[PDB]
Formats: C-alpha cells, sequence, structure tokens
DNA sequence: AAGT
RNA sequence: AGGA
DNA sequence: ACTTTTTCCGG
C-alpha cells in the first residue's frame, strides 16, 4: 500500500537458440535503454566479476550456467567502478537532463526509489537488491539451460482476487488525496473550516452507483461493471 | 484583423483546425481526442457513418 | 490434482472417465470432464463469432 | 466454491521476527558458496535470508499456524526439490480447508 | 444386463493393464520412438489409442 | 507420389525419404569442443591418438574444434562420417583442415583446425557448423512420413482395383526443389499451400 | 474483506502523507 | 563419374522441356527430338572428360506448317545455352546481335545461375524481335505435365476479336492471366494475348475458360 | 569447463597463447596477472546434455510427500524404499527412465533397462 | 501413505448454483453448466420480506 | 486475431 | 444486465 | 510503425 508505484522490471535474454551474444539486459524504469547485468551489480557496489558471478550462479560446479555468463562479463567490461556504472545508467534518461553530475545523482536515486520498489525503497540495502537481480538471472537462465519450466501465467495460486474492501481501499486513498491537494489549496490561499466534505461522499456514492471505478464523472479508461444491482429472482440467484 | 500578436494567430489558426478537424473525424491517431464537457467524446460525422449500427 | 502422487501417467491421473453416466463419476473423474466440457463451451462461443464474419 | 475464502491481509513482522529468532541468516550477510544448499527463505516475494535446516523451521511454522500464533490464513508451502520455503501473508489469496 | 457389464469392466481391465504394460516399457528405456516424434509423443499416442479403442 | 514403376517398392521410398528430409549438423551433434593443441601431428587428447596416426599416412591454427557426433542419431537419418566430413570439408572449402574418426571406431569425432587473434574466429566456424550446415534433403521440409495409400487403378482385365502405393508426407513446404527431385512423379505432386501451387504451376 | 477495510485499512489511508505544512489522527466510523 | 552425373542429368531433362516448350509454342520439332535419350545426349554435347558442352546445345527452330496458317507473321526462334554459370554483358551482345542480324522474331536464353544486370539491360533493346530469360534449373521438370495443369491455347488476332463478339465483352471484363504465369511463359504470351482454357469437368465433361493476358 | 578468475582482482580469466613454448595461459585484462592452463579445454558446448537430470536431491527428498514410493531393491544396500522421480531436464525430447533415491543410503538407481550411469 | 490432507466432502468443489443440481455427476460436463444458468432465471420467494 |  |  | 472485424434478437 501507500501510492503503489506498478513498476514492472523486466531482465531480458538477448540472442536466441543458437546465436553467438547471449547477453543479459535489464529495462530499468525511468530508464531509456536495457542496462548490462554486470553495469546494475557494479552501480549497486557489486565491482568485481566472480563478486558479481557469486550472487547469480551458487554452485561453482555449474559450468554450463557459467558459461552462459561470460559474454556479460564481456559486455559489462568497459564499464569498471560503482561511479561509471552510475554515469552510464544517468546517460539514458527519461531524455538525459545533461551535466555528468546532474546523471550519476540521478542514477542513485532510481535505483533507491524505482528498482524493485519491494523488499525496500529507503537507502543502504544494496546488497538485498543485488542477490535478488541474481536470483532473478538465475532463475532466468535456469529456464534457457531447460532445467526449470516455464511459468504457467494461469497457475490460480499466483492470482489474487480484490473484493469489496481492497476496491474501495484503491478508490478511498485517490479521493483521500485528492481532498488533500484542495486542504493544500485553502492554506495556500490563507494570507492572514472549509473543508469539502462532499468530494469523499459524492466519490464513493458515484463509484458504487455507476460501477465506474474511476476519477470521476469524466470516465474511460475507469474500469466499469465493478459494482452491480443484485439480482433477486430466487434466493439461490 | 487587429493587431496581430503573430504567435496567437498560428495558436488560435491550428485550433479552428482542430474543430474543423474532429467534426468530421474526432478518432485520429495523434490522440486529443475533442470531448464533450461530461468527458463523453464528440460523435464525429464518420463516428455516424462507421459500420454495423450507423447510416450504410 | 493434489490427490495424486507426481509423475503418473496412468490412465486415472490423465482423465480417463471409466464410468458411464448410468453409475456415475468419481470427484477425479467429474473435475475433468468439467476441464474437457469447458473447452468445447469456449469452441462453441468463439466458433460462433468467428463462423459469422466468414458468412459475411 | 461453498468452501472457498479470501485472504483478508495480515502482518508480515510477527513471522519475519520470528523466522530471524529460528534459524535465519540475513541477506547482507550471505556466502553463497560456504553455505551453499541453504534453503532461501521468502515472505511475501521479499528475499530475507537463508535457514541452514528448513525440514525443524517448516515443522515449527506450522505448528504455529495450526495452534493460532500464526494467522490461520497466512500460506506456506516449502518445496524442496528447488530448495525455497516462500511465505504469504497477501491480501486476495483464494484458500479452502482441509 | 449384468454379464454384459462384467465383459465390459474386464474390457476396459486389459486395456489399462495394455496401457501400464507400455508405461513401464517406457520407464525402461526399451520403448523405440516412431519416425518424426518424441519418445513422450510415441508413448501418448499408443495410451490414447489403447484407451479410446476400449471406450468403443 | 513415386516415379510411375516403384509403387509398392518400399526401399525406392525410404530413398526418396532420405533425399528430401532435412537433416543438419546440429541434428547428429552431442557436443563441441574448443581445445589448445599446439602441435598439429600429435594430440593431448589420449582417444584422438589413434585418429591422427591414419588420416597422416595411407602450417595450420593451434586451436582445436572437437565436436562428438551420436552413434543411434547417424543411424535413425542414415549417415556415415565420411558423408559428415565430406560436407564441412565441401563446406569451408580450403580454409578448415578436416580429420575424422572411422564409423567402426567406438567414439564419433571430428578434429578441425585453420589455415594473431584466433579464440573467438573458431566459436564463429562452430556457429556456422551447427546451424548454417545441412547434410541431407531439402531445406523447409522437416519430418517426413512413408504412407501406404490405396490407390483405384485399372487392371489389365478392365476393372479399377485396390493397387496401393507408397507416399511421402511432408512436414513443409518447397515445391520448386523437390519437384526436380529423381524418382517422383512431377505430374502428381501436390501441396496444401495453394500459394505455392500458384507461383510454381499457374493460376 | 469490507470490515478489515473499515477496522484496519481506512486508518492506514488516513495517514501516509496526511501531514501537511495539519495532519490527521485517529478516524470514528459512526 | 561421382556426383557430376546428376548435373548432366538434369541438364538433359531440362533441354528435353526445352525442346518440348518450343514444338508446343507452335514450332518444329520431332517426338523422337524430344525423346533423345540420355546416353545418347551424352554423345552429342560432351567433351573429352564426359561433360557438359552447352555451347552446342543452342538450336534454331522454325514454324510448323499448321502454326504460319494460324499466325502467318510467326517467324522464327533461337535458343541459345550458355556453359558459364554467371551470364556477363560479353556472352550476352553476341547472342542479341546474332537474332538482329539474322532477322529473327523470338530468342530464349537458358543460363545456369544469373543474367548480370548489365546484361539483362539488353533485353528490350531490339525491337520487333523479342528476347526471353530462363534459369535452366527451372526447365528440369515441365509444368504443364502436371495433373492439376489444364491446356492453354494462344488465340490469333481474329480469334480473340470473335472471342469478344461471341460473348459482348470489352477486353476488361475477361478472367485474367498474368505476364509472369508459369504457363504464360512457357508460351510466351505477350500483353493482350488471350488462352483458351479448356478443363475437364465433373459436372459437364469439357468446360472452356479464357484469360487475357496482363 | 571450470573457469577460474585472477587472484588479485577476482576478475575473470581470458585465454592468451606463449607462442614462443607452445603453451595455454590466463590473463587477466584488469591488471598484469597470468597463469598456465590446467586444462587443454577452453570451452565445451554440449548439445544433448545429461546434467539437470538429478537436480534438486536434497537429503530432505524423502519427506516430500507429493513424490511417490516403490519396493525395488536398492543396488547398494538391499532396502526397498526408494522416492522415485523422473529426468528433471525439462526438455520436449527426455525419455521416461526413473531415478529411484534410497532412503538409507541416499543413493540414486534408474530403471534403465539400455544403459548404465554414475549420475 | 504421504497423505498429508483429506478432503472434507468433494462436493464442495461446486458452488451456490451448481449446488442445487440433482445428481450432477451421473450427467454430462456442460448440461450442469446451463442449469448453472438457468436457476437464475426460475422463479418463487426470494425473500420473506 | 490478423495484416496495411 | 439477459434469451436463441 | 500501425489499424480494424468479430451470429441474431429490458434500461
Ligand atoms: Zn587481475
Ligand atoms: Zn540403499
Amino acid at each position: 500500500k501507500g501510492s503503489r508505484f506498478i513498476s514492472t522490471l523486466q531482465v531480458k535474454l538477448y540472442g536466441r537458440e543458437g546465436s553467438s551474444a547471449r547477453t543479459i539486459k535489464a529495462t530499468l524504469p525511468y530508464i531509456k535503454q536495457d542496462i548490462p547485468i554486470v553495469i546494475i551489480f557494479r552501480a549497486l557496489g557489486i565491482i568485481p566479476d566472480g563478486e558479481i558471478l557469486e550472487h547469480i550462479c551458487y554452485d561453482v560446479n555449474d559450468w554450463q550456467m557459467l558459461e552462459m555468463l561470460k559474454p556479460c562479463v564481456e559486455d559489462g567490461f568497459v564499464i569498471q567502478d560503482r561511479e561509471t556504472a552510475l554515469d552510464f545508467i544517468g546517460r539514458r534518461g527519461t531524455a538525459l537532463g545533461i551535466k555528468k553530475e546532474k546523471r550519476i545523482q540521478y542514477a542513485k536515486d532510481i535505483l533507491q526509489k524505482e528498482f524493485l520498489p519491494h523488499i525496500t525503497q529507503l537507502e543502504g540495502f544494496e546488497s538485498r537488491k543485488a542477490f535478488f537481480l541474481g536470483y532473478m538471472i538465475n532463475r532466468l537462465l535456469l529456464c534457457a539451460l531447460d532445467r526449470k519450466d516455464q511459468d504457467d501465467r494461469d497457475h490460480f495460486g499466483k492470482k489474487r482476487l480484490d473484493l469489496a474492501g481492497p476496491l474501495l481501499a484503491q478508490l478511498f486513498k485517490t479521493l483521500f488525496k485528492k481532498l488533500t491537494k484542495d486542504i493544500f489549496r485553502y492554506m495556500q490561499r490563507t494570507v492572514e473550516l472549509a473543508i469539502n466534505a462532499k468530494t469523499i461522499t459524492s466519490g464513493l456514492k458515484y463509484a458504487l452507483a455507476t460501477g465506474n471505478w474511476g476519477e470521476q464523472k469524466k470516465a474511460m479508461s475507469s474500469r466499469a461493471g465493478v459494482s452491480q444491482v443484485l439480482n433477486r429472482y430466487t434466493y439461490s440467484s | 484583423h487587429n493587431g496581430a500578436p503573430h504567435h496567437a494567430i498560428e495558436e488560435a489558426e491550428s485550433l479552428l483546425q482542430f474543430h474543423v478537424a474532429t467534426y468530421m473525424d474526432n478518432d485520429i491517431a495523434g490522440q486529443p481526442q475533442a470531448l464533450q464537457k461530461s468527458g463523453r467524446p464528440v460523435k464525429s460525422i464518420r463516428a455516424r457513418l462507421k459500420g454495423k449500427e450507423g447510416r450504410i | 490434482l493434489p490427490h495424486f502422487s507426481k509423475d503418473d501417467y496412468s490412465p486415472e491421473s490423465k482423465g480417463f472417465v471409466e464410468n458411464s453416466y448410468l453409475r456415475g463419476l468419481t470427484p477425479q473423474e467429474f473435475f475433468f470432464h468439467a476441464m474437457g466440457g469447458r473447452e468445447g463451451l469456449i469452441d462453441t462461443a468463439v466458433k460462433t463469432a468467428e463462423t459469422g464474419y466468414i458468412q459475411r | 466454491s461453498l468452501m472457498s475464502c479470501i485472504s483478508v491481509g495480515t502482518d508480515p513482522m510477527p513471522i519475519i521476527t520470528f523466522l530471524s529468532e529460528w534459524g535465519m541468516e540475513p541477506l547482507e550477510d550471505y556466502v553463497p558458496h560456504q553455505s551453499p544448499d541453504a534453503t532461501r527463505v521468502f515472505v511475501n516475494g521479499v528475499w530475507h535470508g537463508v535457514h541452514r535446516n528448513p525440514a525443524r523451521l517448516m515443522e515449527t511454522l506450522r505448528t504455529l499456524r495450526r495452534k493460532g500464533d500464526i494467522n490461520p490464513e497466512v500460506s506456506m508451502i516449502r518445496d524442496i526439490r528447488e530448495k525455497e520455503l516462500k511465505i504469504f501473508t497477501d491480501a486476495g489469496r483464494v484458500y479452502r480447508p482441509l | 444386463d449384468g454379464p454384459t457389464m462384467r465383459e465390459i469392466t474386464e474390457t476396459i481391465a486389459e486395456a489399462k493393464k495394455k496401457v501400464l504394460d507400455v508405461t513401464k516399457e517406457a520407464q525402461a528405456n526399451l520403448l523405440t520412438a516412431k519416425h518424426g516424434m518424441t519418445l513422450r509423443e510415441s508413448f501418448e499416442d499408443n495410451v490414447v489409442r489403447f484407451l479410446n479403442e476400449a471406450r468403443d | 507420389y513415386l516415379e510411375p514403376g516403384h509403387a509398392a517398392d518400399q526401399e525406392q521410398a525410404k530413398l526418396i525419404r532420405s533425399a528430401i528430409e532435412h537433416t543438419t549438423l546440429k541434428s547428429v551433434t552431442i557436443a563441441s569442443e574448443i581445445y589448445y593443441d599446439p602441435d598439429p601431428r600429435s594430440t593431448v587428447i589420449p582417444e584422438d591418438e589413434e585418429i591422427i596416426q591414419l588420416h597422416f599416412s595411407l602450417q595450420q591454427s593451434p586451436w582445436l574444434l572437437r565436436l562428438e557426433l551420436d552413434r543411434a542419431a547417424m543411424n535413425d537419418k542414415d549417415l556415415t562420417m565420411g558423408q559428415v566430413g565430406e560436407r564441412i570439408k565441401q563446406t569451408f572449402k580450403n580454409d578448415l583442415f578436416v580429420i575424422w574418426s572411422e564409423d567402426n571406431d567406438e567414439k564419433l569425432i571430428i578434429r578441425c583446425r585453420v589455415v594473431a587473434e584466433e579464440d573467438h574466429m573458431l566459436k564463429k566456424i562452430e556457429n556456422t557448423m551447427l546451424e548454417n550446415i545441412t547434410l541431407r534433403g531439402v531445406e523447409n521440409i522437416e519430418r517426413v512420413v512413408m504412407m501406404k495409400y490405396d490407390r483405384k487403378v485399372p487392371s489389365p482385365t478392365g476393372e479399377y482395383v485396390k493397387e496401393p502405393e507408397w507416399v511421402l508426407e511432408t512436414d513443409g513446404v518447397n515445391l520448386s526443389e523437390v519437384m526436380t527431385v529423381p524418382g517422383i512423379d512431377p505430374t502428381r505432386i501436390y501441396t496444401n499451400s495453394f500459394i505455392d501451387i500458384m507461383e510454381v504451376l499457374g493460376i | 474483506s469490507f470490515n478489515q477495510f473499515v477496522d484496519y485499512t481506512l486508518q492506514d489511508i488516513i495517514c501516509e502523507d496526511s501531514t501537511l505544512i495539519i495532519s490527521f489522527g485517529k478516524i470514528y466510523v459512526t | 563419374d561421382q556426383e557430376n552425373e546428376r548435373n548432366i542429368s538434369r541438364l538433359w531433362r531440362a533441354f528435353r522441356t526445352v525442346k518440348e516448350m518450343v514444338k508446343d509454342r507452335g514450332y518444329f520439332i520431332t517426338q523422337e527430338e524430344v525423346e533423345l535419350p540420355l546416353e545418347d545426349f551424352k554423345a552429342k554435347y560432351c567433351d573429352s572428360m564426359g561433360r557438359p558442352q552447352r555451347k552446342m546445345m543452342s538450336f534454331q527452330a522454325n514454324p510448323t506448317e499448321e502454326s504460319i496458317s494460324k499466325f502467318p507473321d510467326m517467324g522464327s526462334l533461337w535458343v541459345e545455352f550458355c556453359d558459364e554459370p554467371s551470364v556477363g554483358v560479353k556472352t550476352m551482345k553476341t547472342f542479341v546481335i546474332h537474332i538482329q542480324e539474322k532477322n529473327f522474331q523470338t530468342g530464349i536464353f537458358v543460363y545456369q545461375n544469373n543474367i548480370t544486370p548489365s546484361a539483362m539491360k539488353l533485353v528490350p533493346s531490339i525491337p520487333p524481335a523479342t528476347i526471353e530469360t530462363f534459369n535452366e534449373a527451372a526447365l528440369v521438370v515441365n509444368i504443364t505435365h502436371h495433373e492439376l495443369v489444364p491446356k492453354h491455347i494462344r488465340l490469333s488476332s481474329d480469334e480473340k476479336r470473335e472471342l469478344l463478339k461471341r460473348y459482348r465483352l470489352k477486353e476488361s471484363q475477361l478472367p485474367r492471366i498474368q505476364r509472369a504465369d508459369p504457363v504464360a511463359l512457357y508460351l510466351g504470351l505477350k500483353r493482350g494475348e488471350v488462352v483458351k482454357i479448356i478443363r475437364k469437368s465433373e459436372t459437364s465433361g469439357r468446360y472452356a475458360s479464357y484469360r487475357i493476358c496482363m | 569447463t571450470t573457469f577460474r578468475f585472477c587472484r588479485d582482482c577476482n576478475n575473470m580469466l581470458y585465454p592468451r597463447e606463449d607462442k614462443e613454448n607452445n603453451r595455454l595461459l590466463f590473463e587477466c585484462r584488469t591488471c598484469s596477472y597470468v597463469e598456465e592452463a590446467g586444462s587443454p579445454l577452453v570451452y565445451r558446448h554440449e548439445l544433448i546434455t545429461n546434467i539437470g537430470e538429478t537436480a534438486g536431491v536434497v537429503q530432505d527428498i524423502g519427506s516430500d510427500p507429493t513424490l511417490p514410493r516403490s519396493d525395488r531393491e536398492c543396488p547398494k544396500c538391499h532396502s526397498r524404499e526408494n522416492v522415485f522421480f523422473q529426468s528433471q531436464q525439462r526438455r520436449k525430447d527426455t525419455s521416461m527412465v526413473l531415478f529411484f533415491v534410497c532412503l538409507s543410503c541416499s543413493h540414486i538407481f534408474t530403471s534403465d533397462q539400455k544403459n548404465k550411469r554414475t549420475q | 501413505t504421504t497423505f498429508t490432507h483429506c478432503e472434507i466432502h468433494p462436493s464442495m468443489i461446486l458452488g451456490v448454483a451448481a449446488s442445487i443440481i440433482p445428481f450432477p455427476d451421473h450427467n454430462q460436463s456442460p448440461r450442469n453448466t446451463y442449469q448453472s444458468a438457468m436457476g437464475k432465471q426460475a422463479m418463487g420467494v426470494f425473500l420473506t420480506n
């Protein structure tokens, strides 16, 4: 809960079955290009290869997986320290947002805020964020190397039904923060009690009335048919 | 006709081009979809003639 | 189903309905018949829509 | 179905605070080849750490939920083959009694 | 009728063993795949054929 | 459909089956390896020791490409090490020196060398080798099956009699080519891809 | 579901970015 | 012998088909001429090594008595095979002015792999004479013999004039055959020429379609 | 294959030839480290793999109830208690051969009647 | 002999509408899906008030 | 689910 | 939201 | 880079 950054991170395995340059790049939120994994671990702090590979492959006897990770090391080789790895990431905006000191500072923040927002969105938790990114690459390769089976998108345990209460949570939040801005608006106007309790009531009503779970009478894309009239033909119905 | 502030003209011109456009076809690739103050978009002359349930 | 031990390729585990409707179905046989049934109804619905446009 | 229910949403911390005091090594201090086969622990897709003998932990966890201490709606699965122990406090999961 | 139901049960029973026989034969690597087919594809084709032969 | 004559000749069918069914170097290979074998005349690999001794009696790269072929795979899609290597040799022409273990030999092996900077060049060669190499058959033509179809045909006595024939069924299409193949009926050939029939045989 | 929403979720949405240059305390439902 | 025997087997088959096509166009060729066996082909156009001598294969053909009655202005044809896989502007300027001087009507160039873009630029340059490029490898099998391919018949200017009068048609109103059509090439159809397509019918026994060349 | 890293960088090792003495070296492209190769093999491809066939066999493999049991006598201790599974190499081709794990010695044996293994 | 859990009653796989079908196990698979749509068009007392 |  |  | 169809009939 709270703001709810629905930022999805992909870890892509470039090059197909029987092609050279089987490189691993990851599309990071608020970043134009797909950054090679090694630059990430380095930008994260994990500077040398092997320290990077330790996070990805755990068994030092799994040569098959490691040979697969060799081109990644090659790709990343260009960048060497934590700083030059962040600068490379800052070079790719947004837009770009010119100035060296600026681009380096960006990427510092994208990692704290946008990158793997769960776990922690705090500061010094690079350790956790790395081991996890690695756990992802590990799972990515495990499938390419025909060991784990490709995830069933339609497995039920992987689904969640949003019931009555959480449907309201999404709605109440949207409107409370809409009141919160009108609250700041009347506090501003006070160059020296007028807090419109209507927005919340009318909002909740509009929503449960139409079924249009959006904001507000200006609907699409809102999500309609959420609420609906209770069928009363028979007690079964 | 008045004291022409130029940028303001190329601004008011582009808006006329918009309306004359959106009146015939409202469903244009270049996304601003002219909408009635109700959120509901304005019905194009094109939209009126468009297939299955619709003039032709 | 969780009522089966892993790597069971047997008639029963893969959905062979040994029983007649007269004798009745087992919960496993019922649920499997159910998956089978569902596919046909989705087809009916999809086929009905496709087939229409083809006629047009 | 008639027996189906939905997870309301509980707190992960009383389980996180428990797990640490039960044999969980924090992820900040992991040695991938020193402790190699270590069963990795996740609470709501957040990788928290590793446990040496997951069989003992899995038995203590199951008993808290079955007694009452850990909420009964809290899902907890141990894949022996995959060497993972994933726990769920997550609101939304459809559950059934057995 | 009763004697025809004995006959039907034992009709499924033998086709069930026929399936088990091809199942052990495939777990023992002895099973030789059909040209242009997985070893498994070759096995499933046979299993599905015996079970549907018995249904008839 | 088979050449006018050879109707019930199953062995004729098998010939054309192999003649058209696509087989790649990848489909026979168990694994490929790169070793540093600095002297061409002698080998660090002890198994190989034998193979060098002969493919010498009755200058090049030190780096070796050593690929192992599967015996059972070399059997189903009928193949000789001779014809396998002869293809590799006819592919890379003179720039790649090829040696190979005999069909009789317990393990199936192919040794390849070349003619500063080499390590990567050889890996580029193994990629061409596995993917971009044809051994047998026509491209696009995948799984090929033999079928014993029934053709009602007029007998000497005049009556139409069920006189079956061996017929090939493909899991791919390339008309222009499988037509010009010896041992078939380019008067009887048929593809469900009518877009192809239109292109090759007219509207 | 609604019970979890009133008893808890509601008290939570009430204070997350609530504090304004004026913050919000405990919520009461009649 | 090796797999040298097959490059021959094919060049023989391609020739037989080139022979068939010319007979079919309305030129004078014997049935024994087409049916020329493999061993007999070798013992005609093969050097001291038993390898193909394509420069020798090249043959002039003339209209049958029958053809000059239907199409009077139907002139003489020349078919020039080339021994070089890639045919260049050098070997092309040869054959082109050969037709120009020997006042031929039509000319067919049978190449192995390609005719260079330089050489192809000289194909229309000599009117009223016409030139046809033909990949040898295509001719290996005759399409016209296939089950699915019905008899196509080129119509005279007088026959097409009549087809249009009799069915009260404008040229547009006719089913069309593409200039690039396998059969339209085999018969050397020029734009505006009509083919009568006599197909078998499960309905009537014999149904005759018509296709004008686009 | 088994690849090594630099003992000063920990950064990966790339091959280099010592043309003078006809011997293989592994160099570090971060610093100036170099070491002789232990094996002549620098790369192995492996198309028809057998690695992953018996993956995830922990000593807790006997505890998973989702797994089936058999009364097949063990080759090493003759214990008729085993937890069988199939080739965990999740590929199309794959044979339906079984792998039985003993519940005393914890040794892996097949139902294979074509070949003899050690994995 | 590995059984960790037992099913309370298998007829609990069914939802409201299907649970009014008599012997649905002696029926063809969709005939039940048809009933679990029709009972929502039937009459009778929907509430005592 | 296809195709400019 | 619902019928064939 | 970019668009458009999908059986027939109370509020
Ligand atoms: Zn170093
Ligand atoms: Zn044992």
